[PDB]
């Protein structure tokens, strides 16, 4: 059994993916953002503020013969970019394309930030990281995909994301037909909650791996890959025109730069970011001014392979194994 | 950028 999931651009610089998940009976149909950096599954919802929901698609669990309130339950998190939720709790049947969670915890919200009031085209999130580290209490909530796996063909799922063109999520199985290499696995190890790895060394340009390795988390609930002051450092270093940019608060260069690639190792395998996909978006409209996809993880202390890493091959996010597999794309 | 649960 599997699901299969189209997955789109929420706009023109790649900020997020857009993917619909159905949610009770009969399916209410919302656009989540899947993030494997997070553990909640929570939706806007009639219980959010009008004020907050508005312009949103909403679950309304007293339309869903299938939905149940969880007594005493509430959630709140706070995101790395300093946006925030809060809310309480039910169950639900949710189906991901076409594959169904029959009870659910559909965290939902009574209270969102603004960020998450402005971004109109997305009406929750779906949390894929461990279930260590879900936040409902007393009692945590498992995520969809942790309470889907014993009944998929395979407990794994793929993430398949694209530069402005619809990718997809997969569940159960992996399809290496979107990519042009093998899958290379290196193993996961989520202490912390995330899918967290060791990248074994990188290399600018194209030139052999060096032995640098970087541990970071892959997030496709993050734009950027975020990556410490030396990689930074190393990667814009002959990127004539790069610059920090203390409004963009990143840095940035002139638009048509040709820019290097940037190659990490999975294991002893090599994945290649091409320089296309290091160049996010222009400053505005018209603008021979570009921000960069790799940018620095000193403010958040963490490194995080986002979208900007994640579009360069599929990924599988490998559950049954602990283990994070990179195909070439 | 967006950085989703620090």
């Amino acid at each position: 059994q599997t699901g299969s999931a189209p997955n789109h651009p929420s706009d023109s610089a790649d900020s997020e993916y857009i993917t619909s998940v159905s949610i009770g009976t009969p399916a209410q149909v919302l656009p989540l953002d899947f993030d494997t950096g997070s553990s909640d599954l929570w939706v806007f919802s009639s219980e959010t503020p009008k004020s907050s929901a508005t312009g949103h698609a909403i679950y309304t669990p007293s339309k869903s013969s299938t939905s149940k309130k969880v007594s005493g339950a509430s959630w709140s998190i706070s995101y790395g970019d300093g946006s925030s939720s809060s809310g309480d709790v039910y169950t639900d049947k949710v189906t991901i394309g076409g594959f169904s969670v029959n009870t659910q915890g559909v965290e939902s919200a009574t209270r969102v930030s603004t960020e998450f009031v402005q971004d109109t085209v997305i009406s929750g999130l779906v949390g894929l990281a461990f279930d260590s580290g879900n936040q409902v209490r007393p009692h945590p909530q498992k995520t969809w995909f942790s309470n889907a796996a014993s009944s998929l063909a395979e407990p794994l799922f793929t993430a398949d994301l694209r530069h402005g063109q619809n990718g997809s999520y997969n569940f159960g199985y992996i399809d290496t037909s979107v990519a042009k290499g093998p899958v290379a696995y290196t193993p996961v190890d989520n202490s912390q909650g995330f899918w967290e790895f060791t990248a074994s060394g990188y290399s600018v340009g194209g030139g052999k791996l060096n032995r640098n390795s970087i541990d970071g988390i892959a997030d496709t609930g993050t734009t950027l890959l975020l990556l410490d002051d030396n990689v930074v450092d190393a990667y814009y270093a002959n990127v004539q025109s790069a610059q920090y940019d203390n409004q963009q608060e990143g840095v940035v260069f002139d638009c048509d730069e040709d820019l290097p690639s940037f190659s990490f190792g999975v294991g002893s395998s090599t994945i290649t970011i091409p320089g296309d996909l290091l160049n996010l978006t222009p400053l505005e409209e018209g603008s021979s001014t570009c921000f960069g996809g790799l940018q620095s993880s000193s403010g958040i202390g963490i490194n995080i392979f986002g979208d900007v890493a994640l579009k360069a091959a599929l990924v599988v996010f490998d559950l049954g194994n602990e283990r994070l597999g990179w195909a070439q794309k | 950028x967006v950085v989703x649960a620090x």
